[PDB]
Order: structure tokens, then C-alpha cells, then sequence
């Protein structure tokens, strides 16, 4: 395997990837700003190195050079994303091609596909799934209006760079459309930079259905059944769920092969998901695909009782879904799980992040809980 | 820790979809815990998760039969913990009184690219001609090669050498790469060796790999002192023929050897040994005294210099130097001397002055423009007075002349607010004389011992007058007939001089009635004659018959057969029986300590002479990539004890330390 | 006639020895007894003083006198150079207060002529034996000392009179920034 591996993230997902890497008996490299140096993460990697300037700790991880040079000196072969930060971005992928440095992720032809989005519907009316109508990008409004005589009503006007939930508004007609469009517009163009803004179909009262993906090189998908997410605050993830309850076993079939379909066809090999949306008569709706791992893979970790860290790791080592015991006839999920998120945001006070000294830390556990992430008395 | 009931700490439960996989888990999640304060079973558990049977699955009730899974120890060799409590007990317990706000030098360090490859310089030049090639190309060159004293021979007549390798390793990069012009560089030997192992619980031998690896394109030099090593007794040959080997491997180009009374067969053993090598450089050096440009000068005259040089030269010498300890060589002097020295001989020759009388640069100057092809210079924050002459003023001296060294001298003047911020670092072991003083003429004493003298005298009774120990030694070296000392007749005349002083001796009577008094022991060794014998002759035709009728003289043990052993193989072995067989007593303490604390020599002077102060954060580095954050947070005042609690932060976590407070008692 | 610069130098086009030569000129136009160079800062070597002290000699009758401080340390060079070629007079301070921003030795200079056709006839006894009054004095005005801690190089490149530098040290201690002492030397070069 790998002999030495460089983690270019930070928090619990780094934490989580180093006891991967220990698990396989594989060196773990980590690098850190000025600003965060106390991090836990410094303190539980083999080796450590201060990367950036004395300003800007954010713009510090985003600078791929400065990362390549780091991980070519400290003599590592792989490099870890994670999620966030550099973990979509194509640079990172052709300066690993560029160098003898192997790159974690599907590969450096499956990002471009995923970044402007709808080229991500153009591939699934071509591999035949459920797909709603799409919207011609424009940041002109007499262009929308012109697109958007012949809609069903309502419209969610999206920004074209917005994801997560962040810059979308309901309309339920086209005379408030103009001005919606506009401030979508600006919106989008104070945001991301792309003052264009897609119109689409608004399906009522939707549930959110996550569906995992794994795949090796030279060609094998096998998928780790749904989870649901539709409990959200400003479509914000709340609380994650068990396989979605109330749900026929048609439906998932379906939902899984079709799924397993559309990633053998778009050529993957690593991991990841695809989402759906389904409404109150039932419908497929393929919002989009996202090519990484979330924060929430540890909700079917509990019940297909999978790895999916280290198997990714070994995936990229050029391993496929057979030495790996991971074939679909002894995968099954038992019991019910759920995760939720503890944060600093006050919900008095609007829902704004509160800083300070820690005065006080008491944690729990037992039978049946897992924790990932953990701080110490007197942090900061 | 309750003592009532059980010592159950934590369980931990590990699954997986089997059981190796279980097993890999449970072996990181007992590798991840951590625990200080008790001690814990940890390695047991390891030892036993980590054995193949056991992951094989074959379990059965005899299962620990096997014997070593119990004693497995290399329980958890913890650094940080032992740093923790050296920086503590030294915090509480700091014999330094209240400090102005902290220095940091590293602050006035210019910058510079320390990526690049520094230029070649003379390891190359040496290593492609080799010793007799660089002696010739040194002989022929008009340049006059500056040789560097800050790292050995400038703390030493100021600081009591007591400045560290922290700073003289940060600081080397910088002189690799803007001096590449530089002869060579003495960073090792004289007294550097027994207060290393002494008062700084370092090794000599990591120093020199250190400064070895900081500088790859300066030779590096070491003052070596005949039969006596860097002790003060003779050693056996085997002893000294085993230390020059290593020397030259660790990294020693050019070994500097003199002897305290100028004769040859004192010598011979060390000139053979560093020739047997076949890489290094050796410079015999003769000791100067006296003036002999007197007309009343009828011992130390021109012939007998003469000779001496002929008796080193037919010994086989490399480069001929001429020491200077005290200051006493005029211009006039110098230019006959080195006049002569050139026209009868074919060898280089090598200055090395002090400037206790002021203004010794002169000396230089009449050299150079005679013959003399090297000169020696120290720092300017830390040039006269006791120590040598400042190097800006040698490099100003000859630009823009056929006898330019070639050395920028912007480059040499970047460097001193550094040298400026180090010495007001080291405030409480000063040392150093209000100027320059007249009197040396009279008193001669080498610049390095007259601190030291200063010191005693302050603290060891009359120091309001400073006169009586002056004619005191006077006395003492005319009593004896004008010795020639450097360190090792040094000081019997200033023991000499101590008890006529507190004896009421005023300068004649104590060659009247010896046998009444107590005389120091290293005066009756003299006069038994361990160190040679004396240039103008043998004092004693009254003095005394044989000893005064005192005893004999003790026996001296063979050397033990391991000893010789372990001597002909090179490594960390030799070094180790190297620093037993010289000094024992401040070795094995250095072991205890090094034992109690771990490796400490990475801490800088603030850390280790004061220790730690609240609102700074420090950092220590152990490994590459492997760094340390250590601050204060606060201290409990102490209980109906002695013992104190101290509340530190290391790698932002709270860490508690119980220490003694010797203070109350 | 007061020195500053350094002649010597390749690229000095402004104070060269022809202008102090025809300064001297105009100075023994206008009826100088003696004729003297003035070194306030030690910027004065051993090859530009043995240059001028020749030309001077050689061109001229008058004696010549030679007054320079000990800033950079080791001026005694300077003196060793010009009385070899003709100077005929120099300055002294005592001991126990010269060097530093003061000027070189007495002793030092008593002991670098004698038994030679250079000596100035100064028993070597007599001047040491008034040093530890000196000293004594020395030790009495401690309130007011202002010393500096030993030898500067950087003279050469914030050329300050010795006796002004003194009192810098103090007014940068005592009216701000005291930790640093760059910026006035920057400052003054600028
Ligand atoms: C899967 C995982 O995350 S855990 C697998 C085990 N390895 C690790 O934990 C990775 C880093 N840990 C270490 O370096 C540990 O010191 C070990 C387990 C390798 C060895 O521990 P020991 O031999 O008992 O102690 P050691 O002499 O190394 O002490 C080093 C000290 O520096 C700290 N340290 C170790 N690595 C680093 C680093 N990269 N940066 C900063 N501090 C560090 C350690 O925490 C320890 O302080 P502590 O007293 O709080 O433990
Ligand atoms: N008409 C709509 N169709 C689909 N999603 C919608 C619609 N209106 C609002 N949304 C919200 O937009 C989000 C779609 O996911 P997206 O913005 O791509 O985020 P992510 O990439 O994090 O999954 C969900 O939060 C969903 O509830
Ligand atoms: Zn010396
Ligand atoms: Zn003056």
C-alpha cells in the first residue's frame, strides 16, 4: 500500500482519515496555519508543518502549490481532501497527475462534469433516469421571462452556483417573477460571482433521499441503500435518518439500480452519492450527484457495518470490490440509526456563532452512541 | 486515586464484521488513549493484542505460558512530562531575581534565502589539494586568511563560556553563506569540554556534529594542548592517539597544538597522530613572553625563538604560529620576528594575539606587511577588553590593498545586532573589565584568567584593593624565574599568589621558610616535575633540596582492558569511554540528569536559566515536524508543605505539576 | 584640518587629497604655525594617513599633528603609520578612561616607540603609577557614566563623533523607542 499519506484538511474528518491510515499501518502528514496551531489534529499526525503567510488562514489551504511542494518534500505518495476546502476542485487533480503523487477521488475527468451543473441532466436523460425540467442559464430577465411563459407555476428561481440552500425563492406566479429574478440575480452575483439564475419546476411537499455509491477502477458499483434528510432549517441539514421509514421495497429497488445505473455509465471509482427528491404521488427528480463523502456516511456505517474510509483508501491503491469481501448478496441493513451535530449558534440570538473560553466539558455514551469530534477543558 | 477500592479505570469495547478486524481496531483505540499522572497497564494489553497466536485465534487457559508478554516494558519513554517538571522546578526555584522584559535575538537576524546551497570554501580546497598543497597555496597567496574566534575563544575571556549551542547553531547558516571566504573557524576544545559536561549537561561531541552539519564549506579548528588533551594531567598515548581519531572523524580539519613550557618530546605523540590521519592540518604554535627588542633581554631572545622553530620544523610541522595570551608582542618585535621566521624557513605563518593593553591591531599590521599569511579576530560586541581584536577593523585594515582578505564588510557588520542581543542575554555571568589597563606590562596574566581573578577577589575577602594580588604574582612568577604560562603554570602562580597574600607574605620571605607553610599541592606537583621542565632553569638552588622533605609521589593505575577495547572501534561507545576516562564525576552527574529530564540542550538560555513566565508561549522543537508549545497559566502558593501546584498549558491542554519549594523549607 | 570619508577609496570624488592639499595650501598662505588633522569619528587607516602624512610632509615645512578617537578600536595603527613617515606629534588619554568613544592609550603609545629612533623618552613606570587614581575617580562618577559596552563596527556606515554618541545612547534610552537603536542610525545616514 501507500507507504506516507498527507491530509489537507482540518477538524474530525482529518482525525477520522489519520486512524484509517493507522488502521492500515500507513503514515499520516498534516499541515496547519499560524493562526491553528492549538488544532487537535496537529498534535495527532506523525509529522506536522506550518503552511501560508501570517495572515488569511483561510486562503492557506487553498493553495495547491504550496501543498504539492509540502507533500513532495515530506516524501508522501497520496493526498487525502476530505470534504470541503479543495475537495472538488480540478487543479488539485492535474497537479497530482503532474507529479508522481496519487490523487483519492473518482478521477480528474468526473469533477469537470459535476461543477456547472445540468451537464449532470444531460447525462441523465441519456442514461434514462427521472429527470424534471431544466432552465436555460441567463442572467437577463426579459430571456427568463421569455423561458418562463410556458412553466408550470410555482418557480424556485435558483443561483447557478448556489449549493446547499443558499439563494433560491419561491414564486407562485410570473408577476412577481421580474423582481424575484433580479434580487436573485443580484444575490447570486454578491455571492458566488455568476449573476445567472435558473428557473425550475417547484414539486410540493418533497422528501430528500440520499443513495451511496462505491466503485473500484476497473469497473464495479455496488450501492449502500437510502438515508433521508428532510428534516431542514433554511434548508440547512438538521438531523439525518435510518433508511427512510414508511417506504415500499419496490421504491428502493428501483431507487438503487437506477442509481447503480447512472454510476456505472457516468464512469466512476470512488465513492459517493446521488440525491432524489419525491413528492406525495411518488417521482424521481436527480437534483444532482455529489462526487465526495459528507459528514453523514456514518449513519449507513451503522448499519451495513461497511468501512468506507479505508476502503477508499484502499480503492486508490488500485484494489477492486472483490479481495475486499464487498459484493451484493451479504449486505443487509439491521437496526436503525440517526446523527445529529452540536454547534456553538445560539438560538436566542438569531442563529450567530458565539466565541469564548471552554469552562466546562462533561460527554456521555453507553450502549449504542458514537461520538466523533472532541474538544478539551479551557479551549478557545 | 481512591486506595478503598477497586482500579477500574475505563472499558473499552471493539467490534467489526470479524475478528481481525475487531483486533486492528481495538489496537488503535489503545494506541490513541492516553493517560498521565498513574500508571497504567497499557503495555501488557499491547504485548498481548499484538501477538500472532493470538490473532490467530488459538486461545486456550495456559495462553500465558509465554513468558516475555509481561515484561515488555518501554512503558511510554514520555517526553513532554519530564520537560514539563525541569521547567517547573526551574520557574519555582530561581536563584535570579526579578528581569527586565524578555530579549529575543532571533529577531535581528537579516534575512536570507536558506535554501540554496552554500559556495564551496576551503573543506573543498583542502579536500582537493590536500595539507601540503593548502600549506603551498597558503605560502603563496598575497591574501591574508581571517581566521573566527566568537565561537570558542570570545565568550570565554567574557561569559565564563557559558553561552550554549542554541544560539552559535542558529547563527552558523547566516556565516556559511555570507562569509564563504573565511580560513577556518575554532568552535571546539579548550575549556568548552569541562563546563559543557559541568555546569551545561551537554555533550561536546553533538555540539561539533551540529556545527559540523551547520557550516559544510568552513574548516573547523580545535586547540589542542600536547600530552594533556583538554584535561589538566598527562594521559597516556593510546588515550590521546584514540581522541584525535575521533576528532578528525566527527569533523576537525585543523588541530592548534602548543605546550605551556616551550619543549619538544612533549608534543611529538599528538604531531604523529594528527600526521598518521593523512586529512587534517596540523600548527604547532610557540608561546610568546617578554620583549625582546630589550637590549636587557637575555633569556627569551632571537635565537632562542630560532631554535625552537627549528627543533618544530624538523619535528614536522604544517603551519608555524606564534601565541600570544597576554598582550606583550610590539610592532617592532613582530616585524623582526616574523622577518626572520620567513627568511630562514619555508612555512606559513600563523598571529594569534590579545588585546589587554589596547590598540594590538598594530601588531597585525607590522606582521602582514612582513610575511605573516593568517590572522586572528573576534566578533565586534564581543572584542576587546580580555578578548581578541574586533574582525571589522582587520577587514577595514587591508581593503583596497594587495593584502585584501576579500570579505565584504557590510556582510560582517549585518551580524552584530545579533552578538549585541546574545550578550545582553547573558547579564548575570558578566565578567568582562571596565577597559583597557596599563599595568599588564607588569602583572603579565593571559586575558583569560584575569576575569576570574576579579571575580575571586571580590568575593573571597580584600576587594576594595586590587594592587596586592598584582605584586603578588609579580612575586610568585619571579620567585619561580619567569615562567611561561598559558593554562597549566597559570594556575600554580595564582594559587601562589592567593596564599602569600592571605599569609602575610610580602614578597621575599617565603624563600626563607617554605616547610612553614600550605603550599597548594599543584605548586609541591610542579615542583616535582609532572609538566617538564623550566626554559631559564630550575628556581630551586636554596628553594628546596629535593621537595622540603614532603613524601613521594602517587601511583598511577593501568588503564582496564575493556577500556582499551572499546577505544579501537569508533562510535558513540568511544565518545561515552572518552568523556568517563576525562572527567567522572561531572560526566555521571550529566548521565543522572539526562536520565531524570530527557534532552534538554534544545531549549534556549531564556527557558533554561529562568524558565517560564505568563501571557508568552514557547516553542521547542524535538523532532523534525515534531514541535512543542509550552505556557504558563498560573501557581498556588504553598501548603503546610514545601510543595507547590503549578497550572501549565502544553499543546493547549491544562497540565498540573506538584513541585518543592526549597525556599520555605 | 578635519578628515572625514575615506581617500582611499576608488570611488571617492569628493574629499580626495588634492582638496585637502589645497586646503593645507591655503591654510600656510594664511601664516599656521603648526599644522594639524582633525579625526572626530575614526574613520582615519593606516594606508590613507601614511599617503597623506607624505604628501603633506613632502610638499610643505610644517610640522604635522595627529588627533583622531577609538571608536572602531585599534587607532593605534593609524599613529604607527603616520610617525613612520613623519608625523611628529600625537594625542594620549590615559588608561583608565580611553577607548571606546575616547581617545587611545597613553601607555599603549609610550610602549609601541620604545628602543626605537622613534622614542618619545616617557618613563613607562611613571605613567602606570597614576592609573588607580584614575580609576578611583572613575568609580566615584558613577551616576553619570554613559560609556558605551565596547568596540562598533558600524561607524563606518553612521559616522558619529564619539562624544555626541554618548549622548544618543542616553536620549534614545530615555524619549522613546530604546530597545531598537537601528532607526536613529538609518536616520542619521538618511
Ligand atoms: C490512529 C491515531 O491517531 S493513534 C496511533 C498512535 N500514534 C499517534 O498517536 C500519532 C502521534 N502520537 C505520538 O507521536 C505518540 O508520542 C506515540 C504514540 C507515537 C509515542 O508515544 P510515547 O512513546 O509514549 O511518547 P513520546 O516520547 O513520543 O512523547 C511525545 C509527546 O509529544 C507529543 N507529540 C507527538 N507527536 C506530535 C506532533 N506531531 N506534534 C506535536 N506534538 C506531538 C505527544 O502527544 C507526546 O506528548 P504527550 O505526553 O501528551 O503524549
Ligand atoms: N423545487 C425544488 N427542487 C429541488 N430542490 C429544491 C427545490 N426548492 C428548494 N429546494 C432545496 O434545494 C436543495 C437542493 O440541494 P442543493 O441546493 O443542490 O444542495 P446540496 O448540494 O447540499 O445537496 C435542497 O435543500 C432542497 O430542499
Ligand atoms: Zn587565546
Ligand atoms: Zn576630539
Amino acid at each position: 500500500m501507500f507507504s506516507k499519506v498527507l491530509v489537507a484538511n482540518r477538524g474530525e474528518i482529518a482525525i477520522r482519515a489519520f486512524r484509517a491510515a493507522y488502521e492500515l499501518g500507513v503514515g499520516t502528514v498534516a499541515v496547519y496555519p499560524y493562526e491553528d496551531r492549538n488544532s487537535q489534529h496537529r498534535l495527532k499526525a506523525d509529522e506536522s508543518y506550518q503552511i501560508g503567510d501570517i495572515g488569511h488562514p483561510v486562503h492557506a489551504y487553498l493553495s495547491v502549490d504550496e501543498i504539492v511542494a509540502t507533500a513532495r518534500r515530506a516524501g508522501a505518495d497520496a493526498i487525502y481532501p476530505g470534504y470541503g476546502f479543495l475537495s472538488e476542485n480540478p487543479d488539485l487533480a492535474a497537479a497530482c497527475a503532474a507529479a508522481g503523487i496519487s490523487f483519492v477521488g473518482p478521477s480528474a475527468e468526473v469533477l469537470e462534469l459535476a461543477g456547472n451543473k445540468s451537464r449532470a441532466i444531460a447525462a441523465a436523460r441519456e442514461a434514462g433516469l427521472p429527470v424534471l425540467m431544466s432552465s436555460a442559464p441567463s442572467a437577463s430577465v426579459d430571456e427568463l421571462l421569455s423561458v418562463a411563459a410556458g412553466m408550470p407555476f410555482p418557480l424556485f428561481v435558483k443561483a447557478v452556483a448556489g449549493g446547499g440552500g443558499r439563494g433560491m425563492r419561491r414564486v407562485g406566479d410570473i408577476a412577481a417573477l421580474p423582481e424575484a429574478i433580479e434580487a436573485a440575480s443580484r444575490e447570486a452575483e454578491s455571492a458566488f460571482g455568476d449573476p445567472t439564475v435558473y428557473l425550475e419546476q417547484a414539486v410540493i411537499n418533497p422528501r430528500h433521499i440520499e443513495v451511496q455509491i462505491l466503485a473500484d477502477n476497473l469497473g464495479d458499483v455496488i450501492h449502500l441503500y437510502e438515508r433521508d434528510c428532510s428534516v431542514q432549517r433554511r434548508h440547512q441539514k438538521v438531523i439525518e435518518l435510518a433508511p427512510a421509514p414508511h417506504l415500499d421495497a419496490e421504491l428502493r429497488y428501483k431507487m438503487c439500480v437506477d442509481a447503480v445505473a447512472f454510476a456505472r455509465h457516468i464512469g466512476y471509482s470512488c465513492a459517493g452519492t446521488v440525491e432524489f427528491l419525491l413528492d406525495e404521488r411518488g417521482e424521481y427528480v436527480f437534483i444532482e450527484m455529489n462526487p465526495r463523502v459528507q459528514v453523514e456516511h456514518t449513519v449507513t456505517e451503522e448499519i451495513t457495518d461497511v468501512d468506507l474510509v479505508a476502503s477508499q483508501l484502499r480503492i486508490a491503491a488500485g484494489e477492486t470490490l472483490e479481495q475486499l469481501g464487498l459484493r451484493q448478496e451479504d449486505i443487509a441493513p439491521h437496526g436503525a440509526a440517526l446523527q445529529c451535530r452540536i454547534t456553538t449558534e445560539d438560538p436566542a440570538n438569531g442563529f450567530r456563532p458565539d466565541t469564548g473560553r471552554i469552562s466546562a466539558l462533561r460527554t456521555a455514551g453507553g450502549a449504542g452512541v458514537r461520538l466523533d469530534g472532541s474538544t478539551n477543558l479551557g479551549a478557545e | 486515586i481512591s486506595p478503598y477500592f477497586d482500579s477500574m479505570l475505563v472499558k473499552l469495547t471493539c467490534r467489526g464484521r470479524d475478528l481481525p478486524t475487531a483486533v486492528s481496531r481495538a489496537r488503535r483505540a489503545i494506541a490513541e488513549f492516553r493517560i498521565r499522572g498513574v500508571s497504567t497497564n497499557i503495555p501488557f494489553l499491547q504485548a498481548v493484542l499484538d501477538d500472532p497466536d493470538f490473532r490467530a485465534g488459538r486461545v486456550t487457559t495456559s495462553f500465558i505460558d509465554e513468558r516475555p508478554q509481561l515484561l515488555t516494558a518501554r512503558a511510554s519513554a514520555d517526553r513532554g512530562t519530564k520537560i514539563l517538571n525541569f521547567l517547573a522546578d526551574v520557574t519555582v526555584n530561581n536563584p535570579y531575581g526579578s528581569r527586565p522584559s524578555t530579549i529575543y535575538p532571533d529577531d535581528k537576524l537579516p534575512d536570507l534565502d536558506l535554501r540554496a546551497a552554500p559556495p564551496a570554501g576551503s573543506k573543498q580546497r583542502l579536500v582537493k589539494l590536500g595539507p601540503e598543497g593548502f600549506a603551498r597555496w597558503l605560502r603563496e597567496s598575497a591574501a591574508v586568511g581571517v581566521t573566527d574566534t566568537t565561537f570558542r575563544d570570545a565568550h570565554q575571556s567574557l561569559l565564563a563560556t557559558r553561552v550554549r549551542t542554541s544560539g552559535l547553531s542558529r547563527v552558523a547558516p547566516y556565516l556559511a553563506r555570507t562569509m564563504p571566504q573565511l580560513l577556518s573557524v575554532e568552535c571546539w576544545g579548550g575549556a568548552t569540554y569541562d563546563v559543557a559536561l559541568r555546569f551545561l549537561k551537554e555533550d561536546p561531541w553533538e555540539r561539533l556534529a551540529t556545527l559540523r552539519a551547520a557550516m559544510p564549506n568552513i574548516c573547523l579548528q580545535m586547540l589542542l594542548r600536547g600530552r594533556n588533551t583538554v584535561g589538566y594531567t598527562p594521559y597516556p598515548e593510546i588515550v590521546t592517539s584514540a581522541f584525535v581519531q575521533e576528532a578528525t572523524a566527527t569533523g576537525i580539519d585543523i588541530f592548534r597544538i602548543f605546550d605551556a613550557l616551550n619543549n619538544i618530546e612533549s608534543m611529538r605523540p599528538a604531531i604523529d597522530a594528527v600526521r598518521e590521519t593523512g586529512s587534517a592540518i596540523a600548527e604547532v604554535a610557540m608561546c610568546y613572553t617578554g620583549d625582546l627588542t630589550d637590549p636587557g633581554e637575555q633569556l627569551y631572545t632571537l635565537d632562542y625563538y630560532l631554535k625552537l622553530a627549528e627543533q618544530i620544523v624538523d619535528a614536522g610541522a604544517h603551519v608555524l604560529a606564534i601565541k600570544d595570551m597576554a598582550g606583550l608582542l610590539r610592532p617592532p618585535a613582530a616585524q623582526r620576528l616574523v622577518s626572520a621566521l620567513r627568511s630562514r624557513f619555508d612555512l606559513p605563518v600563523h598571529l594569534h594575539t590579545h588585546d589587554t593593553p589596547g590598540g594590538q591591531l598594530a601588531s597585525y599590521v607590522a606582521a602582514w606587511h612582513a610575511g605573516a599569511d593568517a590572522v586572528d579576530g573576534a566578533a565586534a560586541p564581543l572584542a576587546g577588553t580580555t578578548s581578541q581584536p574586533a574582525l571589522s577593523s582587520i577587514v577595514a585594515a587591508a581593503a583596497h590593498t594587495e593584502y585584501d582578505t576579500g570579505l565584504s564588510l557590510s556582510a560582517v557588520c549585518a551580524l552584530e545586532p545579533y552578538w549585541e542581543a546574545l550578550r545582553k542575554v547573558y547579564a548575570p555571568f558578566e565578567s568582562g573589565l571596565p577597559g583597557p589597563t596599563g599595568r599588564v606590562y607588569h602583572h603579565e596574566i593571559p586575558g583569560g584568567q584575569l576575569s576570574n581573578l576579579r571575580q575571586q577577589a571580590i568575593a573571597l575577602g580584600l576587594g576594595d584593593r586590587f594592587e596586592e594580588i598584582e605584586e603578588a604574582y609579580a612575586g610568585a612568577d619571579r620567585v619561580l624565574g619567569r615562567l611561561v604560562k598559558v593554562t597549566p603554570t597559570s594556575k600554580v602562580v595564582g594559587d601562589l599568589a592567593l596564599a602569600l597574600v592571605g599569609a602575610g607574605v610580602s614578597a621575599d620571605e617565603f624563600a626563607s621558610d617554605p616547610a612553614r607553610f600550605g603550599i597548594p599541592e599543584s605548586v609541591l606537583g610542579f615542583l616535582r616535575g609532572e609538566l617538564g621542565d623550566p626554559p631559564g632553569g630550575w628556581p630551586e638552588p636554596l628553594r628546596t633540596a629535593a621537595l622540603a622533605g614532603r613524601g613521594a609521589a602517587r601511583p598511577t593505575a593501568q588503564l582496564a582492558a575493556d577500556d582499551e577495547i572499546a577505544l579501537s572501534s569508533v562510535g558513540a561507545k568511544r565518545q561515552a569511554t572518552l568523556n568517563r576516562l576525562l572527567f567522572p564525576s561531572p560526566t555521571k552527574e550529566f548521565n543522572e540528569h539526562r536520565e531524570a529530564y530527557g534532552d534538554t540542550s534544545q531549549l534556549s538560555a531564556n527557558q533554561f536559566f529562568y524558565g517560564l513566565r505568563q501571557g508568552e508561549e514557547h516553542r521547542v522543537k524535538l523532532e523534525r515536524g515534531v514541535e512543542l508549545l509550552i505556557g504558563l497559566e498560573a501557581i498556588s502558593e504553598p501548603d503546610e508543605r514545601g510543595m507547590r501546584t503549578v497550572m501549565c498549558i502544553l499543546n493547549g491542554q491544562l497540565r498540573p505539576v506538584l513541585v518543592r519549594d526549597r525556599s520555605i523549607a
